[PDB]
This record gives C-alpha cells, structure tokens and sequence, in this order.
RNA sequence: UUUUUUUGAGCACGUGA
C-alpha cells in the first residue's frame, strides 16, 4: 500500500532525552523525543542520517518528528 | 540535611525552563527535572531540584514552599531517600466521621508512622467533609502497620467501620 | 482518587530570555 509518509534528515544536536533534526526534503529543523527513536541510542551522534515522519505533537501542537530511525 | 528537593503540585504546563528559572533565584542548581510520562510526556505534577549548596536548598524551602503559580500552591520539601521502602505508602482512608479535622488525623495515624502528606476531601460546595481522606506515610511498613491496626475499626470518637486500603494506582 | 498525579529514561536547545 501507501499511507505512512516518511522523509529524511540529519541529526543536528542531541540532549540527554531529545534532539533536533535538519530535514533534507523540507526546510525545517524538528524536535524529537527519544521515545520516537528505535534501538541503540547509546551510540547515536551528531551527523547520523535518519528517516522519520513529520507530525505535530498531539499534546502541544508543536511541529515534531515521529517514528525516527537511522539508516547507517 | 541533604541538598535534594522535591517539588509538588506543579501545574501541568510547567516546564524545566520555567522551574529552573524560579529556583535559580535562590542559588545555583545542579539538576532540575519535571517528571512525565515517557511516551506522551504529560507531567506527573512533580519535580526534583538539587541545589549546589545546603544553604540554598534550605532557603528555597523557606521562601518558595507555598507560593502560588496558576492556581496551584507549590510544596517544596526535602526529597527523602527513595527506593523500595517508600513504595506502597499512600492510603485511601474512608468512612471517617463527617466531623473529622486535621489534628484528628495526626492523632489517629501519627503513632503508626511519620506522615508525608494528608488531605481530607470535602464537598467544596458545602465545604464540609465527605468522610474520606488520603494519608501517605514515609516507609512501607508504617503504612502496613496502620492498615492492619485500623482497618474495620471504630474511630476514637465516631461510630462507624473505617476502611484503610492502599490507594489505587 | 486528592492542589488529578511524592522517588526518578531532563518532551524545546541545560538554561534565572
């Protein structure tokens, strides 16, 4: 099928619990919480490339990045 | 004694930025964290704030405890040593006498342990009790002792069967 | 089932805009 609209970006900055992503096919720098990341966070760092869906946070209407994974 | 504080009754919408700022007026801060649901991020309504110095830690209580922030009166207390011994200490007490007061709970529950928080629920439209309360002891066995000691008994005044369970959730 | 939420993956750049 075709429904989940995923796009790509680079890790711009990381904190202990969340990070920020420069979007490749979108002029935007999105927030994301480690809840949305899959597997080994312990070795993820600035510059790693990632795929994700831009959503808006259900709680706080903020633009965010959801269901984030790496491809590296 | 220690430098770690617990802050209670935070408004939902309070954030780390905002809390930090408020407390940074007292002195320098090592760590400051609002507790939230990992998956949705909603605030559990409490936070830990660790001051650099025992001075500032203590002062913060003196000053900030009780201040109002968006119709919520904060409670800045010392963070006790956490772990397994603190779990299961919140009691849902019911069938108290309607005429119950605050001092009366210190009497009824004081000897079984030191109390952290207590609230007598009132029907605010009346302002007078529903005959229901909460009592949170320090350590687990204090609560457990009080459960067995008071469950199904008549109070030292009223004439009805108490119910003292652990609080749900 | 409380001022819903008192012991711990900073849910907005880690810090008094």
């Amino acid at each position: 099928g075709a429904m989940a609209t995923r796009e790509t970006g680079i890790i711009e900055k990381l904190l202990h619990s969340y990070g920020f992503i420069q979007c490749c096919e979108r002029q935007a720098r999105l927030f994301f919480h480690f809840s949305q990341f899959s597997g080994n966070i312990d070795h993820l760092k600035i510059g790693d490339p990632v795929e994700f869906e831009m959503t808006y946070d259900r709680r706080t209407g903020k633009p965010i990045a959801s269901q984030v994974s790496k491809i590296a | 004694s220690n430098t770690n504080l617990i802050v209670n009754y935070l408004p939902q919408d309070m954030t780390d930025r905002e809390l930090y700022a408020l407390f940074r007026a007292i002195g320098p801060i090592n760590t400051c964290r609002i507790m939230r649901d990992y998956k949705t991020g909603y605030s559990f309504g409490y936070a830990f704030v660790d001051f650099t110095s025992e001075m500032d830690s203590q002062r913060a209580i003196k000053v900030l405890n009780g201040i109002t922030v968006r119709n919520k009166r904060l409670k800045v207390s010392y963070a006790r040593p956490g772990g397994e011994s603190i779990k299961d200490t919140n009691l849902y007490v019911t069938n108290l006498p309607r005429t119950i007061t605050d001092d009366q709970l210190d009497t009824i529950f004081g000897k079984y342990g030191s109390i952290v928080q207590k609230n007598i629920l009132r029907d605010k439209l009346t302002g007078r009790p529903r005959g229901v309360a909460f009592v949170r002891y320090n350590k687990r066995e204090e609560a457990q002792e009080a459960i067995s000691a008071l469950n199904n008994v008549i109070p030292e005044g009223g004439s009805q069967p108490l119910s003292v369970r652990l609080a749900e959730e």
